[PDB]
Order: C-alpha cells, then structure tokens, then sequence
C-alpha cells in the first residue's frame, strides 16, 4: 500500500506539470436526450473534480494533448477513419481512456435533509416551492457600498446593516465612515482639524504663549524620569532635525521683520411604515422608576420615587452589608 | 425547466413508501398484513377509483410530520400525493393505469 | 445520434430533415466537434487560432475552409452544399458556442 | 489616579464591574443581504463600557464575556501615551468604532477575527488609505501619526516626546554619555513596541494575561 | 428637532415615552382621584402597580392583549395629552402602544432577569384595546369631522354574517415554470406580476393567481341596533354595520347588548358590478377595536 500511494503522488506530480488534457463530445451510439443530460451531468461533475484537483483544461484539441477521455469504446480505435481523433492520438501517442477506466482512476486516486428539517425551514423561510437562485422579495439586496454586520448561523439578528447611496457619500470633508486624517494638537485623528488650522500665524502665537507657560511644568516632568521610573535619583535631550513651534514662530517673526431604557429587538410593519409620514413641528433615565424624565428635581417630586424612597425592604441587602461595615 | 418542490418530492416519497410499508397485526390469527396493498388489490379486481386512508395510520408514521405536513397543506401536496399512489399503483398493480 | 444515422434520411427531402430538432442538435453536436477537434499536419488546431485572431481583433466574421469539414465529416458538407440557410443557421450559434470557451463577455457586444 | 512627585497610582469605580464564572442550506443566501422586516433577536450584551474603549469582543457581542476586556483597554492607554493623542478613539456609536477597528488593522484583519467568533464581516467599496491595512503593524501608523502633527508645526518643543520620532525614523528608515542614553531608550522604547503588538491580539485565547504580561523582558528593572 | 406625523400631531418618541412611563408608573388611586372618590382609596390594591401586575400576568397566561382605559390615561398628568391622540389618531397612537407594550414585556424580564425565554415574547405580536374613550354620543349626531376617531356606542346585535375571508396575502405562480412569488397587501390593493420574476423564465402575463395557497384573515359584519343614552326629538332607531377582525371574530351572538369601541370609518361603495366607478356619498362603519 505504500508504495502504491508513493506511485500514486508521484503519477500525481507528473500529470499536474507536464499533462494537456482534453475530453471528447461526439457519440457512436443512437441515445435519448433525456440519457443525454445524464452524460452532460456526468462530464460536468468529472470536469468539476479535476478542477477540484487543480489542473487547467484548454477547450481546444491540439498536439500539446496527453490524456484524452472519450465517451466512444475502446474496442472500436483500430477500426476508424484517419481524419477521426482517435488515429491521429494512437499515432500521436496519447492514452486514451473511457468512463470505466477514468471513473476507477479517479476514485482509485480519491445527508438527507429529512422532512421534519425541510417543514422547519418551512416555518421560518417562507416556501421552498419557488427557484432558489433568484432574488426573494422580502429581503434586501446590496447595490450600494455597504456593512453588514451579520451572524453565520443567522439566529441572531444581522446586527448592523447599513449602506450608503452615493448622494450620501458625494461629500469628501463629511463621510458617515471614519477615515484617519489625523489632524493635529492633540486631537482625535478622526474627527481632525476641520474648524481650523495651525499653519495660522495667529493660532501660532496662543500655542506659543500656552507653551510658555509648559516649560517650567515640563521640566520636572523630564527631570524625575531622566534615568529611573522610581523616585531612585542637569538633563540631556536628543537633539532632532524635524522643525519645532518656537522655529515657526521664529520664521513667522522673520516674514514680519445615560443608561436608558430597554426595547424589543424587532419592530413592528406599522411602525415602519409610519417612518415614511414624518415631518418637523437635565434630563436622564431613573432605573429605580424605570421611567425617563424631563428634569431630575421632578423626578424627586414624583409618588412612585417617594413611594419607593420611604419603603426599606428594596435595600435589605445594603443594610446587612451597612451593619457589617459598621463593626468592621 | 420547471422548479421542483424539494418538500413536495419528499411528502410524495413518505407517502409512496407509506403506501408499501405500512401494516398491522391480525386480530384473529396476529400475521402481519400491509393493508394498504390489499387495497391496491382490492381496487384491482374490481376496477375501483377511490383509495380510503385514515388518518391515524398516518399519523403513526415518524414523529407525525407526513401527517401534519398533509394536513396543513393538503391543497398544495394533493397532486404529489396523487402521483405517489400513481407510482405505486403502477409498480403493483399496472392494469388501473389503463382506464 | 450518429453520422451514420445522418447519412440515411427519413423525410423525403432535405430541408424538413435538417428543420427537425434531434436532427438539428445532433447537427450543432457536430458542428460543435467539427470546431474543436479538426488540427492542421503541424499539429496546431487552425480553428482555436482562428477564433482566437477573430477575438482579438474584435470581429465577427470566422473563416470555415470548406475541403476541411469535406475531409473531415463529408455528410455535413454535403447538407452545407444542398441546404445553406438552414445548415448557416445552426453552424452560427455552433460557432458562438465555440467562441463563447473563450471569451465571454464576446456575446455581449456582439 | 496617579501622583507624579510619589509615583505611584491606584484604581476607584468598580461600578460597572462584575464576575464570571464560566450547517448549510440551499437557498436563503444571507450573506449578500437583510431581510426587509427582521424576526430574530439581537443578542443580549453586557455593553456597559465607555466610548472607545470597548472591547472589540464587546463590539461584537459575545456570549461569553472574557476577562480581558481590561488588558485591552490598557494597552489602548498605552498607545494613547505613545501616540501623544488623547481622545484617539471617539464612537459616535457601534459600528462606527467597528470602522474604527478597521482603518488601523484591515478588513482582512477583522474577517479572521470575526471567524474565530462565529460571524462574518464584509465592506463593499469604503474608499481609504491603506486597503489591507497595516502588515507592519502599528509602527508606520503612530510615525504618519506624528508625522502630521510634526509637519504642520503645532506640537510643543520638548524633547521628552520627539526622541520617539527619532526612533520611528530610524526604523521606517532603515559624549559617551549621550550614546549611553542612546542604547538605553533605543532598546526599551523598541521594547514597548514589540510588547504592544502582544498587547493589541484580537483573539482572546491568544492574548497573553496580564501576568504574562509582567514576566516580559521589558518590564526587567521594576523587578 | 422633534418629527410629527404628517395630518398629526403625534410623535412617535414622544408618545412611546409617556406610554411606557404611563405603563410603568400607573396606579389606581389615580383614577380613584379622577373620579373624586378619595374616601374609596384603599392600601392593598391602589397602591399596587396595575399594568405592572396586569403585564406580569399577562406573560404568565400568555395573553397577547392590553385592556386599556383611556380615562386612565386621563387620571395620570403626562398622558392627558395622549389620551386625546388615542381619540384623533387611533390608528398610529393603537400601533405605538402596541409597539411599547412589546418593549415594556420584553423589559420585564431583561431587567429584573426571569426565567422566561425573549424568544416567544418577541416573537409574539401584543396588540392593546383601548376602551371606555368617552361619552356615548349617537351615530346619528356624528359629523364627517369624526371620521378616524375613536367612539364608543350602546348597542343590541341583530345578526352576523359569515366569517368571510379578506385576503392578507397573495400568491402567484407561474404558467411555464411554476415560479411563485408572494406579495403583501398594501392598504388594500396587491400589486399582480406583469412579468415572471426569474431570469431564465420571463414570460409576460404568465403568472396566475392561486386562490387557496395565498392566505386570508378573519373578517366578520355585524348589524348591530344602538342604543343611545341620549336620543333627539322624533330619532327613530336605526342598525350600523360594525366590522370586527380576526380574534374578535364570532366573539359577539345575536341578541346580546354590548359596548363596543372602535373608529369611525368611511368608505365609497361602487355604484355597478362591472364598473369601477365610484359613489360620491360614502357608507360609514365602526372598525371595532374592543367588546365589552
Ligand atoms: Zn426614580
Ligand atoms: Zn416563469
């Protein structure tokens, strides 16, 4: 066995990079059209698996050939014609194999879905009674660039799923999706710097003024940490090419000389359909009340937060815990 | 083409095999008669055109899936079902496929 | 079918026998052959050169030599000779066939 | 709650804290589009984090919550520290700090991510600068970083903040005393990094705890 | 800012807000102040949280319905604008209360953590009944102003029809291929293919109509002779035509008298068979929300 499967890989080898291979169509045998799609079905699914194995197939017959698979008998290639395909590859040397021989190649080489699963599919997905490969209805299909925070299994709702119509998106300075244009003095490199710019002489002046004042608490800063993490203990700096503030400001002086509530994970067909009707004319959420309210000071001047104030059995837990904190 | 009914293939093939299968101890004797053949041979010697089934004979079959799946969408299942008995009247009794 | 099934007609004249469907299939069947396996003494396949050069000029026309189906399937030729019309009609969708292992996007702009 | 003159921090607001203890069907293709009226359920989260530093496993939803939301959130402070950028990661929602996650590390990136974790990710178009993005990792990212910010001019003049550009410029690249402060800072600094890549693991069961985190060679000489 | 409903003024935030507070907060000393009956105000049962329990046993029983009281939501502060956007506009305000008794079944268990599964709740669709919407005013001293408000009517049932099927959705096949597509009714017309949705099959005027695969609902016509509390000089009593849906279907026998709440409707009544043209006089009707 194993050197039969050391035969095989290296056959396996040799037929991978050196092998042109190509199959046959035409018949010897009057057959019905209804066996006919079987033997399309037939050269499909072996096609398929020597795809699966990985070599390329030309669609062309050619002198290049090797191997060819015909469907017409073994029996019958000494007795053709010349102009047939099968002297010219006797002649060519080429092994030429039936559906016997290349079906026990192949495999010398190497669930029911049930009716209880198929009526279960039926109570969620709809019918199965329509062609699967066209687009349903009732589910969205994407034509605009998109996320789509989903689940494989799908039991779980897909989560986040939004898309943008171009019109949306036209805009270069506001986009609805981060993109990291950094920006500068300590801001978020989302968000940047799209109010204003630093390259200003007069936005200069105050960065240089607050840096003033930060010299005197930078040095202590560098001074504690120059050689130990630990208080274990003038200072070195690295010099560096890059520019500086004070250099800009410097040449530009040279130029001038809630919690919230709860909600069901789906919504309703109305409530959606009542989207499309919509037109234009301090506050928090209690979870002891479950409620949200306009102000806190109301909310205290409420009967159910006095009601659930002067009651004492909500806090028990809080009282054993006060009591053994109090002869700790 | 046409689309199949995957579900309607396998209802008509629950069925076909329900036609075959099912059967039930003799109370005189205790032998094992499949008595929905013997209506098949019934209807054969005497040229009948209704086949009658209860229900709970087929409701004994599986966890009772064939039987809800009849139930609940008998109109949509009716013509598989049809074509089912159709195939088992022909591989038992061909001669009710003539008239 | 076969060729030798093509040799023997049943109707009585040539132009309802290619006009029938399984005769017509069989025909584009091997037409369809007839295109991919017929190769030159050099060894190259002269019509997946041609269909390629067509494809690459972006043209529609394909250049069939008739001595070579003659030599090859001598009852096509003669159905090709005796019924054009009926025998071009089918050998265009055979050739499309043969051009679409190729290209595509070719039945798109063409 | 850290003291610079003592050195020394301790922690407060355990009030969101808590414990733990512990195929395919033809049709119905999913994977290209929603359902126009949804049925399911969204999973039950235990999102109870500040914006921006929520765990990419919370931005997920995960059934089974791990503890290590929090060594996740301080190596964000560490990159924060190292990035000399504040508020570096703002969520104006969820998703958005999943695009977030995603214009640093890639789309491909979180898709592994994402699979280890039972749920599929796909971006359609998304036009941005780096489309697998960085393979270095956060090296190149924190240089343009500083870059910019160096560039335009703005950042103030201490030298305790430009010997990282030095740094990250030598690598993108590429008095004995002051080649002694030299070696020293080149080798840690290079170290915070390397146990920052370590710090930043999408899967969980990869990312090393925080005790591991301590018997790293960068941590030597507080031993 | 804040959206309103284009014909309203509802919003729907600001509506499922007072609601859910309303749901959440309600006691019946309340309505025993709404009344004027403080000497009737007892500890045991005012005091308690009356939609809190009322919910809770709801999901207990599985119940899928709220009776609600709108002079309820006259006795609590926040609402009393709601109550007369439950009487303008039944047909949304009915949708937003349906859509936070859903919210509020699904918090009842999210926060206090109970053993009850969020899949059922959630799959099941709660619908609410608002009742008692006012004075009983006739048919006949009603105005074309009233049409889409909520009324409230005495009455005597005298007969009822059949359950009569009302088609919720279609069903189309086709010729050719045997394709079946399924379209939903949408404010009572359905859209029928003109072409097969398939790519292989598009053949025109191929798709047909299956009458027995495509699903019905409930739909029942009761006659029913009113009552009214007050009747003018010389009134002499007439029957209306109350239309009662799905569950409330066979729920009420002829000879019975009832209390049913419901919205005011009106509709053109075509004058021929074959023609669809329509009469200018409309026929007005009571799409019953709730028997009492
Ligand atoms: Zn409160
Ligand atoms: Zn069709």
């Amino acid at each position: 066995p194993k050197e039969l499967l050391e035969w095989q890989t290296n056959w396996k080898k040799i037929m991978k990079r050196d092998s042109r291979i190509y199959f046959d169509i035409t018949d010897d045998v009057e057959m019905n059209t209804y066996n006919k799609s079987k033997m399309d079905k037939r050269r499909d699914l072996l096609k398929r698996g020597f795809l699966t194995l990985g070599a390329q197939i030309t669609q062309f017959f050619d002198t290049t050939v090797t191997i060819v698979i015909t469907r017409r008998s073994v029996e019958n290639i000494y007795l053709l014609k010349d102009t047939d395909i099968l002297s010219r590859a006797k002649k060519n040397y080429m092994k030429v194999w039936s559906y016997e021989k290349a079906a026990r190649f192949l495999k010398n080489l190497d669930a029911a879905p049930t009716l209880s699963n198929l009526l279960h599919n039926e109570k969620l997905y709809g019918p199965t009674d329509r062609d699967p490969r066209t687009k349903r209805d009732d589910i969205h299909y994407f034509k605009y660039p998109h996320v789509y925070l989903y689940d494989l299994w799908q039991t779980w709702a897909p989560i986040i799923t939004l898309e943008w119509k171009p019109q949306e998106l036209t805009n270069l300075d506001e986009l609805p999706y981060p993109i990291l244009k950094i920006g500068s003095f300590g801001r978020c490199p989302f968000i940047g710097d799209r109010n204003y710019d630093e390259s200003s002489y007069k936005r200069v002046v105050k960065r240089y003024s607050r840096d003033k004042a930060n010299k005197k608490y930078a040095l202590q800063l560098r001074a504690l940490f120059q050689y130990h993490a630990d208080t274990l203990l003038n200072l070195i700096f690295i010099p560096h090419t890059c520019n500086d503030s004070t250099k800009s400001f410097k040449k530009w002086m040279q130029e001038k000389a809630g919690l919230g509530p709860t909600r069901a994970s789906v919504m309703s067909k109305n409530m959606k359909s009542l989207s499309r009707l919509m037109v234009d004319r301090n506050s928090g959420y209690c979870e002891n009340c479950r409620v949200k309210y306009e102000s806190l000071e109301q909310h205290i001047v409420s009967e159910k937060h006095l009601s659930f104030a002067e009651n004492d059995l909500n806090f028990e837990a809080i009282d054993s815990l006060i009591e053994n904190l109090r002869f700790q | 083409k046409k689309v199949d009914d995957v579900t309607g293939e396998k209802v008509r093939e629950a069925f076909e095999q329900f036609l075959e299968d099912f059967s039930v101890q003799s109370t005189d004797t205790g032998e094992v008669e499949k008595v929905y053949r013997a209506q098949i041979e019934f209807m054969k010697i005497y040229d009948l055109n209704t086949i009658y089934i209860d229900y709970q004979h087929l409701s004994m079959r599986e966890n009772g899936a064939l039987a809800m799946a009849i139930s609940e969408q008998y109109y949509r299942f009716l013509p598989f079902l049809q074509k089912g008995l159709r195939r088992v009247v022909r591989k038992y009794a061909p001669e009710l496929l003539n008239t | 079918l076969t060729l030798e099934s093509l040799s023997n007609v049943k109707a009585n004249s040539y132009s309802e026998w290619i006009t029938q469907p399984n005769v017509s299939r069989t025909i584009a069947r091997e037409l369809k052959s007839f295109l991919l396996e017929y190769t030159d003494e050099t060894g190259r396949s002269v019509y997946g050169a041609r269909i390629r050069t067509l494809g690459e000029m972006n043209s529609e026309s394909l250049e069939v030599n008739y001595r070579h189906l003659a030599e090859s399937k001598a009852i096509l030729a003669l159905f090709l000779a005796k019924c054009p019309e009926e025998m071009l009609k089918i050998f265009d969708l055979v050739a499309m066939e043969a051009t679409e292992l190729h290209y595509p996007d070719y039945a798109r702009i063409h | 709650l850290f003291n610079l003159e003592l050195g020394r921090g301790v922690l407060v607001d355990f009030g969101l804290a808590e414990a733990q203890m512990d195929n395919n069907v033809n049709g119905v293709d999913l994977t290209k589009g929603y359902p126009k009226n949804e049925t399911r359920r969204i999973k039950r989260a235990n999102r109870a984090g500040t914006r921006g530093f929520r765990a990419p496993e919370v931005l997920m939803k995960c059934g089974a919550q791990s503890t290590k939301i929090d060594i996740w959130s301080v190596g964000v402070i560490l990159l924060s520290l190292l990035g000399r950028r504040f508020p570096m990661f703002q969520s104006l929602d969820d998703a958005d700090s999943l695009l977030e996650l995603c214009t640093i590390f890639g789309w491909k990136e979180l898709r592994k991510c994402a699979a280890l974790h039972g749920l599929g990710f796909e971006a359609s178009g998304l036009i941005w600068d780096k489309p697998n993005g960085y393979s270095n990792g956060l090296k190149e990212f924190v240089y343009d970083l500083l870059n910019k910010e160096c560039t335009i001019g703005t950042f103030p003049e201490y030298s305790v903040a430009f010997e990282t550009f030095g740094f990250l410029q030598q690598e993108l690249h590429d008095a004995y005393e002051l080649k002694k402060y030299q070696e020293e800072i080149w080798s840690d600094h290079y170290w915070c990094f390397q146990v920052l890549e370590q710090c930043f693991e999408m899967d969980p069961q990869k990312r090393s705890s925080a005790e591991d985190l301590l018997k790293t060679p960068f941590f030597n000489e507080l031993n | 800012p804040l959206r309103i409903i284009w014909g309203t003024n509802v919003s729907i935030q600001e509506c499922t807000t007072n609601f859910r507070n309303f749901l959440m907060s309600f006691k019946y000393k309340f309505r025993k102040i709404l009344d004027e009956r403080e000497e009737f105000i007892n500890n045991t049962t005012d005091e308690e949280l009356y939609y809190i329990k009322q919910l809770n046993e709801m999901r207990e029983l599985g119940t899928s319905n709220l009776n609600l009281d709108a002079r309820n939501l006259l006795a609590y502060k926040q609402t009393e604008d709601l109550y007369h956007q439950l009487l303008n506009y039944p047909q949304e305000v009915i949708s937003i209360m349906d859509q936070t008794i859903k919210d509020c079944m699904v918090s009842l268990i999210v926060d206090n953590n109970l053993d009850y599964d969020l899949d059922e709740i959630e799959t099941k669709f709660y619908k609410v009944r608002p009742y008692n919407v006012g004075s009983c005013k006739g048919m006949r001293e009603l105005n074309p102003n009233d049409i889409d408000k909520l009324i409230n009517l005495k009455g005597l049932v005298l007969r009822s029809t059949p359950v009569i099927p009302d088609m919720k959705v279609a069903f189309f096949k086709c010729n050719v291929c045997d394709h079946t597509m399924a379209v939903e009714i949408d404010r009572g017309v359905i859209q029928e293919p003109a072409r097969c949705e398939r790519i292989d099959c598009n053949e025109p005027n191929s798709m047909s109509l299956i009458h027995n695969r495509c699903s019905f609902a409930d739909k029942q016509v009761i006659k029913l002779q009113e009552t009214p509390d007050f009747v003018p000089d010389g009134q002499t009593p007439h029957s209306i035509s109350l239309c009662v849906y799905d569950e409330l279907v066979d729920s009420c026998r002829a000879g019975d008298r009832i209390e049913v709440t419901g919205t005011f409707r009106s509709i053109p009544i075509r004058a021929n068979s074959r023609q669809r043209v329509l009469k200018s006089l409309y026929k007005t009707y009571v799409d019953v929300v709730h028997v009492k």
